[PDB]
């Protein structure tokens, strides 16, 4: 009776109508009893990657040998699991767990090919004793059988340790699913979950599962990846009752909430919003026609579902002369698909300028400083993947960047020395520069040839060239500066009555036409905010009263 | 009657370092 | 609390295994709410018997670490990280700020007789 | 004697019978006990490539010892194999002095044999080694030999090197009809004879990362290991081979053999598959590629030289990665250099590199360090018209020998690429104006060396549509997530046509019109409503542009 209590029954527990479904992966079973039907050396164990499948084996050889479609020496076998953690736990007077575990092997000598061991995670045996060495006689000698399962680097670093220990194994490796076998599993599972959760399922929402899936998360193995969103969307209507079937809105949207990628459905407020795009992300940069239309159609084709899923959704570079709104721009996409300015990724390149800094952007090799820590761009896009990643100053990078950054395009995926990789399957890169700034098109697209790598232009999208600045632009910046200034005297209720000679005033001085926009928001803070400034703590500026501006010859009186 | 008296542990890890290889700008 | 003078062979085994049949004999009831379960992962020298309570559904587990704690430890141990779910919880804004501060005054207003 | 529960033997299982046939190779073990019989030294170490069968030449040894032929002054040996494996700290040396404590326990022939010793070699053998008690026979490979040993040594010069190399075609041969009668045990056929030189022989060619002696055992093994399922016939045959090697590697099976006139007859039409246009350039191309593989001229030139100068926009530089990807098997094997800015002095050194010390050196030269690796490809040359002259000596070498010196100092060799140097003057003249202008822009001896001169030309305005339909082609693969067709309409494709010309680039405004007014409208189509899965998307001209 020496295993009556630390070890419960396996196989009169798929007798009583309890374990899952198995349909499907007929082969391993059979390979497993081909290893199995042997004299000598039997003792297989079960290695593959964590997820893809490694108690549906057992369960499936528990159902056919219950079904008792097994061949010739496996009829009527039972196969028992062994704990090892209640086992352990009352033993403390000197002797008692060896002889304890001795008493249990020597019941285990006792029937001979009828107990069948399934010892689960067997990188316990070779520790937690004080063990290993009282059982390692007893394997050889054809009593215990020993089925295992492990993960594959898990038996490599614990369990491989002593070469005394491989005779007694023998490896069966166990490879991840198809889709189609994906799509059987899910319709030989999909009688489980409907009892459990009382909803019924559309074929439609079961086949879509599994295929969407995989253009998104790459972590989980695919057995039991898309059983997660079939389930979380019975959850989900049965929430919504407290439209009564589930569909493929359902996962779109969990998958839409799950990992935070906002590539759902068609919510009918933001088709407005996506349509009405060019005057929404013309409230801040003013002036720029055709790199607006670019950037915003280049937005809409990926929300459309049409662009290959094998690329970044835009991944382009634009440049000109300075003070033209190249780093304002990217601030204002951010501004309306996050709400938020600080969601993305800005980091500057114009400190890369050594061979061995790239590894502040990777992170660094196992085990020497800094291990701990890990990357800066990479472990920031993992967690949220779908932030939109500035390059500021792409110049003075020394070209060894452009080595690690080059097949973060064209393949999507980026590999890092923390041993794994990050797919920006739909982030948005934009590059910046300042390159010439001394020819119209033909001079700095020359030197951007010759400042890059040939084919690194063509994985682009459409490099684009900026304008320079108009008498007639200039109106509406001051209107933008002016309004921008009233909103900060907003706190201290102060506001500006603004006469339009003096706003077209603002507009004759400061046109220097090649140092941009810049000049005249300093202009506007020497010619006001001094001013107001002296008189505000001077008495006199009391709250709430407003104060008007006025001409007078070069300044502007108040 | 056996007791388990936990024991301590030291870990290495030591640190690169790189040369700057200056160039003659001819 | 677990480890405290479980200084024996066996002792912090078979309490992690009382409190453990003290969860499964209760129905579906017990929600466990672990908080920092970075200390999960040794607390042995054991610490490994949960995987099969929680590879069957039967323990509930609601438990919140922090971000690079998580990957220290959790995505070290790349076994037991397929067992769970990841909610992401992020930054409130400013305004979300202004309107959850006028639902904590009456506490600083009792405490303090401002 | 206790330490053979821990570790292994080669010595008593060398008179069971588990050893392998010893075809070939005896040189390198009479070179092996050349090394064990001496006063200092007597510790050899087997460099070269891996899985050769270094151990099958210690086996060799060992089966030679146990009938014996060595002299009486090496008689009855105990040579015992070492498990590498057996210690992975903690163990990586715990394990290791009750080991070398056991060898210790000898004063006798217990001879050791560590593989891949250059992830164990730190100093703690050296006083037991260099004391004369054992004899570590060693197998290394060739590159971490020149990382472990050379830096963390202490005992480097105490071995000998002896180099173990590849085998020829016949002896790999000779070795593998040698290991033929195995495989009646785990498998079992009736071994076609010619299987064996097939499998060799088409081995020989596209497996790269495996080497010889035991890539002719990826094969026929492997080809028998997927006849068992025909048993759930007995005769292994070439398609048996053809099967394995084609659906590994990806490759359609129509160039199972014959890499001389196959794929050198189809030097044709399927050119026509991806260049429009330009018949009797293809036919000029087509034959003067295929003079060279006859080896009737020198061995030291450019496979080809030939050179060609129209308009742009034609298929000019089309043609270049027609013949890449073809000849070469190699999408993005070309090498487009632009010589617009070489006019002075100091520009056409970065095209060769600087001396040890100077300006541009890590980055190496712009053409040469492209052609160092990668020695299999087309090289154009845009543009040389502008260039000054004293490129022209640097080039001039390239096509009069096949050697070239780099900014290091190493050598290149230029003897199978494709030299291609294109311009763009011309295009109005038919003929003669044209090749009067080549002859006034460069010297009369620069076309002598050169091959033809073969002449582009414009475009028909009906054979225009056909690249169009290329485009469209590539159009509607891109939607298929949404399993869309489209059904273009030849009045509109008559329109792009005109549209898309622009006498001043040639035909290259298509990559952007194509996505400009199509995929915007049909994005905002897809994105407003009224067109679902499975729709043909029929497309019209609406006065001036193209509605749907
Ligand atoms: N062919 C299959 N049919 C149905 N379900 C399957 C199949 N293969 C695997 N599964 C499911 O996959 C899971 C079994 O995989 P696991 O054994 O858990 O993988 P694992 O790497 O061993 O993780 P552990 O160690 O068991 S926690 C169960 O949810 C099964 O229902
Ligand atoms: N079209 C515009 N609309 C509104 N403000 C603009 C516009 N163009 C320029 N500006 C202003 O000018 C400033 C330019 O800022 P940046 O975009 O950082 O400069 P830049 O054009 O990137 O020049 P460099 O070379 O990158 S420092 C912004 O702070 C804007 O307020
Ligand atoms: N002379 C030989 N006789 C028999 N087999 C050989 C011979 N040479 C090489 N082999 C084959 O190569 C294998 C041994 O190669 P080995 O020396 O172990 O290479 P590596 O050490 O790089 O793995 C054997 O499995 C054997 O089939
Ligand atoms: N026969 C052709 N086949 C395919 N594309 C062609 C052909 N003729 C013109 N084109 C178009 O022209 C472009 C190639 O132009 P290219 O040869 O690079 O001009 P350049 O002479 O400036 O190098 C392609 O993008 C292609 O669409």
């Amino acid at each position: 009776q020496a295993l009556q209590k630390y070890s419960t029954d396996l196989t009169a527990r798929a007798r009583e109508g309890k374990l899952d479904p198995v349909i499907g992966r007929d082969n391993e079973i059979r390979r497993v009893v081909q290893v199995l039907s042997r004299r000598t050396k039997n003792n297989p164990v079960l290695i593959g990657e964590p997820g893809v499948g490694k108690t549906a084996i057992v369960e499936g050889l528990a159902q056919r040998i219950v079904a008792g479609d097994v061949p010739e020496s496996l009829r009527d076998k039972t196969i028992v699991a062994l704990d090892l953690g209640s086992m352990v736990a009352g033993s403390k007077y000197r002797g008692e767990f060896e002889e304890r575990l001795k008493a249990v092997l020597d019941d285990i000598k006792n029937s001979a090919g009828q107990i069948i061991t399934f010892i689960d995670e067997l990188h316990t045996i070779v520790g937690a004793g004080a063990a290993g060495n009282m059982i390692k006689p007893m394997l050889a000698r054809g009593e215990l059988r020993l089925v295992g399962a492990t993960t594959l680097d898990e038996y490599r670093k614990h369990i491989e340790k002593d070469a005394a220990l491989e005779r007694r194994f023998q490896q069966v490796y166990v490879g991840e699913p198809s889709v189609e076998d994906t799509i059987g599993i899910l319709r030989g599972l999909k009688d489980r979950y409907e009892v459990h959760h009382g909803v019924r399922i559309t074929d439609s929402a079961l086949v879509a599962a599994a295929t969407l899936s995989d253009r998104y998360i790459t972590a989980r193995f695919l057995p039991d990846k898309a059983i997660d969103l079939v389930d979380e969307a019975a959850s989900r209507l049965r929430m919504e009752i407290d439209k009564e079937e589930v569909g493929p809105d359902d996962i779109a949207d969990v998958v839409s909430a799950w990992t935070g990628i906002p590539a759902g459905r068609l919510l009918e407020g933001e088709t407005a919003k996506l349509l009405r795009m060019e005057d929404e992300l013309g409230k801040r940069v003013i002036g720029q026609k055709a790199a607006v239309t670019a950037v915003s159609d280049a937005v809409r084709r990926s929300r459309a579902g049409v662009s290959d899923p094998n690329r970044p959704t835009g991944a382009f570079m634009f440049l000109g002369p300075t003070g033209v709104g190249k780093t304002e721009l990217a601030k204002a996409l951010a501004d309306f698909l996050f709400d938020d300015e600080r969601a993305m990724v800005r980091i500057d390149m114009s400190e890369y300028g050594e061979k061995h800094t790239v590894a502040r952007l990777i992170g660094a090799p196992p085990g020497y400083v800094g291990y701990e820590a890990g990357g800066q761009l990479t472990e920031a896009v993992r967690r949220r993947p779908y932030t939109v990643v500035l390059f500021d100053e792409i110049e003075k990078a020394h070209p060894d960047v452009f080595d690690v950054l080059l097949q973060v395009l064209d393949e999507g995926r980026l590999t890092d020395g923390h041993g794994r990789t990050v797919d920006f399957r739909n982030t948005i890169l934009i590059l910046t520069s300042n390159l010439g700034s001394g020819g119209s098109a033909e001079q700095v697209l020359a030197a951007v040839r010759a400042t890059f790598k040939p084919e690194f232009i063509n994985r682009l999208d459409d490099v684009l060239i900026f304008e320079g600045l108009n008498p007639e632009e200039l109106v509406r910046i001051v209107d933008i500066q002016l309004a921008q200034l009233g909103k900060r005297l907003a706190q201290r209720r102060l506001q500006l009555q603004v006469s339009l000679p003096a706003k077209r005033w603002l507009a004759q001085r400061g046109f220097d036409p090649v140092y941009g926009a810049r000049p005249l928001r300093r202009l506007v803070q020497q010619a006001i905010g001094d001013q107001l400034a002296k008189m505000l703590l001077a008495g006199q500026v009391h709250d709430g009263d407003t104060v008007p501006v006025n001409v007078s010859p070069d300044a502007d009186s108040l | 009657a056996a007791a388990a008296a936990a024991a301590a542990a030291a870990a290495a890890a030591a640190a690169a370092a790189a040369a700057a290889a200056a160039a003659a700008a001819a």
